[PDB]
């Protein structure tokens, strides 16, 4: 088969080369939860970002629905950027 | 269960990012996943506070008022049945009247800490 030479910068690596941004540490998803005795991973397991939906009160339409809508908006924006990089 | 706007309720969790446990409030909004509850706090502010339906229960503090009102109406009807002051008003607890306790069947034993 032809070599997989169809690499693409995806419009981000060029901006990273243009600035001081550096690759993520890749050390681990785990991070200590605030005001808690046990670590809550931020990804790949029960997430603290989704803990906001599970809290008994938000002190503010349901706010949890707005948070889920914001998460779905970020996911759709990532999928749109991925499709846009697929276009090139 | 059922709920409606303006109903009194007392917060009660079944550590959870806040310590609002036990604070009374009145409903102001309702939704399938939660029920709104206003919570006055110190000048006083209109701090609305939504809560999950599982972490709530109807307040009973106002039931005593309606019960006393119905008892007062019944006592007023009874006073109308006869000639007497209705005397329905609540009163503070009052000192116990003097009474002659008998030592016959109750001799005063000393204890005098053993200490034991």
């Amino acid at each position: 088969k032809p070599l997989p030479k169809a690499k693409a910068m995806t419009k981000w690596e060029k901006f990273a080369a243009k600035k001081g941004i550096k690759p993520k540490e890749r050390a681990g998803k785990m991070i200590y939860d605030e005001a808690s005795g046990e670590w809550v991973p931020k990804w790949g397991y029960k997430g603290a970002n989704k803990k906001l939906d599970d809290q008994w009160l938000v002190e503010v339409i349901d706010p949890r629905t707005l948070n889920r809508a914001e998460r779905k908006r970020l996911v759709k924006k990532n999928e749109k950027q991925q499709r846009r990089n697929m276009k090139n | 269960k059922v709920y409606k706007v303006g109903d009194i309720v007392d917060i009660k969790a079944n550590m959870p990012h806040k310590f609002y446990q036990g604070k009374t409030g009145v409903v102001y909004n309702v939704t399938k996943s939660s029920v709104g509850v206003i919570i006055n706090k110190m000048r006083y502010l209109e701090k609305r506070l939504n809560l999950r339906v599982e972490h709530i229960k109807h307040s009973k503090c106002r039931q005593e008022f309606l019960e006393r009102v119905k008892a007062n109406a019944a006592k007023r009807a009874e006073a109308k049945a006869q000639g007497v002051a209705v005397q329905l008003k609540r009163q503070p607890a009052q000192p116990r009247e003097s009474r002659i306790v008998s030592t016959e069947g109750n001799v005063p034993q000393t204890l005098a800490p053993v200490p034991y």
